[PDB]
């Protein structure tokens, strides 16, 4: 029994209408995609950061790793 | 008091059939139950399948 | 005795109170469709492992054709060893996530459940682990062969502890049948603990996005998260399925096509993806011991999260500090993986070590530290 | 309107709807089957087994 | 770590997701196979049986299968004997065990081939590079004696003279047996052998996106359909203040 | 100067949950000593409260946000709770020390 | 269909060692549903009255 | 134990012969199978004399 124990709750009055009478996806460009911008703009910035400093890291890595297997010309110019 | 009570406008919400306020709403009930229903019978033979 | 018989049935009631008027907060989302994933991901290895297991034959000289003899005989044998094979990186990917949840959500709060999910991930992992072996190809061997043998550097009971897990003296057919007991035993006892899991988790109901009580605003799961959760199902099922069928072996190492070969060391023995992270933080430590240890540690320290929350608030949702504290975490794991994935030497051995202290430094101090100054900026 | 016979044919009596799921699904399966296996083929004209078979079958030795 | 050269990507018949095997590619590749690689090459895991519906009917198979000769028994006294081979049977091995193998070809082992392409990174754009890429050794590279010289297998000194030239084989289908038309062929073939599926696995998967995104999208509208009553849900503070 | 009150009002707008309505007490983790606060708040603040957490509750389920009209200004943000969390904490540290004598 | 074949062959022995494996299991579970039963009432007696007066 | 026609009777023989204890093992788990049955149908029977069955 977990639903009638909850919580005191005072004043509060809801309205809603049933699921025929509106919209399953409504105001798709009115509301909806206005706030999928809003919500990743609002993050943009406190994810992407470490993801992108991530993918650098990870292309010096490699890219050097690469470089070291390659052949320094230096080593062999007084080799007659 | 409660009579200075009144339930807030759907309009932004309600499907095109109920949307305006003296038109019945049963008349096209038929129509909105057997769309989302034809919705889900056909998830279910999905499913089936 | 009661009205309806879904309250009153000893068992119904049971269904009743778990998955159709089980009181849940309005506003959760997608992160919380890992648990009912999780469960699914667990019903259908068990499904498609047992499909296998009746066909399977665990002897070093007939493993590696049981396997190959099901995917080129059995009616979807291939399906089937598909499906299982890729369904235990859905898992994986899976749990991550839903351990991700936990973490930036201050779930963990709820102890117990906490706890008992961990044991929930060691336990996969183990699982995951010999059913790795069991095809006996190079790489199952192999890797059976280090991983198991890095308990010899534990003192004085180490060798011991080893000799007798194998069963004898190297990783060979003793070794394959305990495996294969192993693998089939351990997920049940996932199945079990999950039960208590959900039972702990119930005590207190779930957590929320906003991190603060949900009583003003609960809703039944049924509807609203049965179908939440088969949307969530079919959402990522699809991805599982597009790989498992178009690019099957996408994730598997080729040297796994080659019967196990003791007079051969493949060149660069590694465990699964799902490991990595933690096979880097091995090679971290030049100590065979403390590099053990330090593995231990990148798992067994989801055991003290609980005891390194500072923060005021629950969740992270207005701990923007934590947050990209988190995200950081997050990448860092993702540099650790790769590390593991590639060769020892520079510069990927000091890649490697700063990842791996970067990993335990933001766990241990700055997450505490951060959620700290947190509160003091907010004039608590 | 079909909604509206769909409705109060089909939908509206849960024995009904059942029904219609099942002979519903019957004849969705023996359409999607039959029209991936076409869309397959084409795709991969000549290829097949299907395709090439003739030339072995009752036309050598 | 050390050099390695990477083959390329050829545009394989058969690389599309929804692209199956080109069946004629893949029997010509068997005769590949058959008449060159089996002289060295196990492939334990295939059986004649399996070409029937794939590459040959099964009256050329059940032919294909009585060209060798099988061990069975043992008899009434207990001894083995030859038999001409039946469907059932799987490709001959060319070697009694490992050992007599590298004997005959300089303690090297070539492989069984059934799952190659999926033993070694690249699979057939690898097997195919290897194949045609056979060469001289570049300036201060010696290879020992009895390896020859391909960039292409690590370490650059494989054990395996080159298999294929130029009309080594005749193509029955009259097809212009030049050394690279083999080698794409035996790679089909051994694609095949690798995975039968193959084909099968592939059409399921279209099958799979179509009722997927069907599926989906259903469940979506369904799910939106039963939220709709909370989405919209609007409320109000009313104390009696 | 004032960059205590730069920082402050910065973190306060940084952490945004006053875009739902929220106040900072609003957001307090409910441990056992903010659960005895809570009791002793007033009635009237109570259901205040609990309505502004149930709006914040209907948002997040609605991924939606106040208008930036409605939102909590760092300095008109009431801090209700905090009061008698204190002495709610100070009573708890008398008896957890007078326990030990 | 269960025999894997035409006779009890190896497809058997396989699929029997999986089902001897996995079943136990199920008495397991089984049980604690026995017993949840069981607790509703309680046990019997051999009296066969109630034993209420007497726990 | 290995589950292979070619392997099942020896491998359990092999068990008996060469492991450490496999041959109580290998007895209790046989043996115990009938105590199991033992005592299942002395709990049956129990059941049907008391009427627990209700
Ligand atoms: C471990 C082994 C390593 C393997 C790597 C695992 C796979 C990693 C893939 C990268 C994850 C991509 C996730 C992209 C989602 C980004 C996003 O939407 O961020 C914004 C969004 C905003 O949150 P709110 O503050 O509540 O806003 C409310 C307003 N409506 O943040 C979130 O969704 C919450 C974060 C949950 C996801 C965490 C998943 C990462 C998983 C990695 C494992 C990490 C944990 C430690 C494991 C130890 C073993
Ligand atoms: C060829 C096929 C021939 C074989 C026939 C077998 C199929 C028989 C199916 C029986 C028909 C079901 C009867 C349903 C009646 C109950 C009901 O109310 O509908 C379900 C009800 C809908 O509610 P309302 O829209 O409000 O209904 C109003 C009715 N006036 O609940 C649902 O949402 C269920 C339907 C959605 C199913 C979602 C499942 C998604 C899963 C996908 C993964 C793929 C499957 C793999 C299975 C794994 C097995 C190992
Ligand atoms: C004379 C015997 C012989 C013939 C004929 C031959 N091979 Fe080989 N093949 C070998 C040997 C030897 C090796 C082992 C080389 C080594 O490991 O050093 C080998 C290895 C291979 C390998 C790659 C091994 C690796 O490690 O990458 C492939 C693939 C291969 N052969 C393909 C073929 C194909 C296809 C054919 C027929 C066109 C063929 N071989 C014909 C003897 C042969
Ligand atoms: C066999 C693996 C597991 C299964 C099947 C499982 C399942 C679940 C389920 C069904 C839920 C409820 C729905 C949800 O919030 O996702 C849940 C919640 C939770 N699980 Fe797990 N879990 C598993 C592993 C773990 C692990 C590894 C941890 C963490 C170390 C964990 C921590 C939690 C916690 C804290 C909750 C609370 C969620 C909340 O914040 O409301 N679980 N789990
Ligand atoms: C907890 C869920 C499970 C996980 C995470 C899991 C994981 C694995 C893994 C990773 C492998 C190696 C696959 C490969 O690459 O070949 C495997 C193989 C196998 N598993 Fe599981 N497994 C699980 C459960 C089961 C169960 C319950 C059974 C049946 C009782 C089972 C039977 C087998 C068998 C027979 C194989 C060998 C055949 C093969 O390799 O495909 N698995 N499993
Ligand atoms: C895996 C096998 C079984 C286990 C482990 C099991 C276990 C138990 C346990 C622990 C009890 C309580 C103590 C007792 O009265 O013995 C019990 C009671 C009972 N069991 Fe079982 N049981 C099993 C099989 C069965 C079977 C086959 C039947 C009958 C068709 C049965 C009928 C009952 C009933 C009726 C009781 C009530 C006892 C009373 O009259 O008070 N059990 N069983
Ligand atoms: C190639 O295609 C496959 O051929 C098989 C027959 O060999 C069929 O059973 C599969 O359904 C079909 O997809
Ligand atoms: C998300 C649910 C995905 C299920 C998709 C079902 C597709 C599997 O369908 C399979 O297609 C093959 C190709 O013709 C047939 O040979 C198999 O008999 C058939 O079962
Ligand atoms: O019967 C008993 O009923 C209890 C109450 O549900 C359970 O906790 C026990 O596991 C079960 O054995």
């Amino acid at each position: 029994i977990h639903f009638g124990n909850l919580a005191r709750v005072r004043h509060i009055i809801t309205y809603s209408l049933s699921p025929f009478e509106q919209r399953a996806i409504p105001n798709i460009f009115s509301d909806a995609l206005p706030n999928v911008w809003r919500r990743f703009s609002s993050q943009v910035f406190k994810v992407a950061p470490p993801f992108l400093g991530a993918y650098l890291l990870y292309s010096w890595g490699t890219q050097e790793f690469e470089r070291l297997k390659r052949k320094n010309p230096a080593d062999y110019e007084n080799d007659q | 008091v409660h009579n200075d009570v009144t339930v807030p406008d759907f309009s932004a919400y309600r499907r095109e059939d109920v949307m305006d306020a003296t038109t019945s709403s049963q008349t096209s009930s038929e129509d909105r139950k057997g769309f989302s229903y034809l919705v889900t019978a056909t998830a279910c033979v999905a499913t089936a399948y | 005795m009661a009205p309806n018989i879904r309250k009153s049935h000893p068992l119904l009631k049971m269904i009743n109170n778990s998955l159709i008027d089980l009181p849940a907060p309005s506003n959760i989302s997608a992160w919380w469709n890992f648990g009912s994933l999780l469960a699914v991901c667990l019903m259908t290895q068990i499904l498609t492992g047992l499909l296998l297991a009746m066909h399977y034959t665990a002897d070093t000289s007939l493993a590696f054709s049981s396997v190959a003899h099901t995917c080129r005989n059995v009616q979807y044998g291939w399906l089937i060893r598909n499906l299982h094979a890729n369904g235990a990186s859905f898992f994986f990917i899976c749990i991550f996530l839903h351990i991700g949840r936990g973490l930036y959500y201050g779930s963990y709060l709820y102890k117990e459940t906490w706890n008992t999910g961990v044991i929930l991930l060691l336990t996969l992992m183990a699982t995951a682990f010999v059913g790795y072996v069991l095809p006996w190809g190079q790489m199952s061997f192999w890797g059976a062969t280090v991983i198991t043998n890095l308990f010899s550097a534990i003192p004085y009971i180490g060798h011991t502890l080893v000799e007798w897990a194998w069963g004898g003296f190297s990783v060979d057919n003793p070794t394959l049948t305990r495996f294969f007991a192993l693998h089939f035993l351990l997920p049940f006892a996932i199945a079990g603990i999950t039960i208590i899991h959900l039972t702990f988790l119930h005590e207190s109901g779930s957590n929320n996005p906003l991190g603060i009580s949900s009583d003003s605003d609960k809703i039944p799961f049924h509807p609203y998260y049965s179908f939440k959760d088969i949307l969530g199902l079919t959402l990522m099922l699809t991805p599982f399925l597009t790989l498992a069928l178009f690019s099957p072996n996408l994730l598997g190492d080729p040297e796994n096509f080659t019967p196990a070969n003791p007079l051969v060391t493949p060149p660069h023995i590694k465990p699964e993806w799902y490991f990595l992270f933690a096979y880097a933080i091995l090679r971290s430590i030049p100590n065979k011991l403390g590099g053990v240890l330090a593995l231990a540690a990148s798992v067994l320290i989801l055991f003290l999260i609980p005891f390194l929350h500072k923060s005021k608030q629950r969740t992270m949702t207005f701990r923007p500090l934590s947050q990209t504290l988190f995200w950081l975490l997050v990448a860092n794991l993702l540099i650790l993986t790769w590390i593991g994935s590639q060769p020892v030497e520079h510069p990927f051995i000091i890649i490697g070590q700063m990842a791996s202290l970067s990993y335990f430094t933001i766990l241990l101090i700055l997450f505490p530290t951060i959620g700290t100054l947190e509160n003091k900026m907010l004039n608590y | 309107a079909l909604l509206r016979q769909a409705y109060s044919a089909l939908f509206r009596r849960t024995s009904t709807f059942a029904l219609t799921v099942v002979l519903g699904a019957v004849l969705f399966e023996r359409a999607f089957d039959q029209g991936a296996d076409a869309i397959f083929e084409h795709l991969n004209e000549g290829k097949l087994w299907k395709h090439i078979k003739h030339k072995y079958e009752a036309s050598e030795e | 770590g050390e050099l390695e050269l990477h083959p390329p990507a050829f545009p394989w018949s058969h690389g599309g997701p929804l692209s199956a095997l080109d069946h004629s590619s893949v029997r010509r590749g068997f005769q590949v196979y058959k008449q060159v690689c089996s002289a060295c090459h196990s492939m334990d895991y295939v059986a004649f049986r399996n070409l029937i519906g794939v590459t040959h009917t099964e009256a050329e198979a059940k032919a294909l299968a009585e060209e060798v000769e099988v061990q069975d028994g043992p008899d009434e006294n207990g001894e083995l004997f030859m038999r001409p081979g039946k469907i059932s049977d799987y490709f001959p091995k060319p070697y009694p065990n490992p050992e007599a193998a590298r004997a005959a070809n300089n303690g090297a082992l070539p492989p069984d081939l059934s799952y190659i392409v999926n033993a070694r990174h690249g699979g057939e754009d690898y097997v195919f590079s290897l194949l045609t890429g056979y060469c001289d050794p570049p300036a201060g590279v010696v290879v020992r004696e009895g390896l020859h010289y391909n960039p292409y297998f690590p370490g650059q000194a494989i054990g395996m003279a080159p298999p294929i030239y130029n009309e080594i084989l005749e193509y029955d289908d009259g097809t212009p047996a030049t050394m690279s038309q083999i080698a794409k062929d035996v790679c089909t073939f051994l694609r095949w052998a690798a995975e039968p599926e193959h084909d099968q696995r592939k059409r399921m998967g279209l099958k799979m996106l179509l009722i997927s995104a069907l599926l989906t999208s259903l469940l979506y509208y369904m799910k939106r359909h039963k939220w709709s009553v909370l989405k919209s849900r609007k409320m109000a503070y009313r104390p009696p203040k | 100067g004032r960059l205590m009150d730069r920082i402050r009002k910065w973190y306060y707008n940084a952490a945004g949950f006053n875009k739902y309505g929220l106040m900072r007490d609003d957001t307090l983790y409910e441990d056992d000593d903010v659960k005895e606060a809570l009791k002793r708040l007033p009635e009237d603040l109570y259901n205040e409260r609990m309505f502004r957490i149930k709006r914040a509750l209907d948002l997040s389920l609605k991924h939606r946000i106040l208008p930036k009209e409605q939102w909590v200004k760092y300095e008109e943000d009431k801090p209700y709770l905090e009061p008698y969390l204190k002495e709610v904490i100070r009573e708890r540290l008398e008896r957890e020390a007078w326990n030990k004598k």
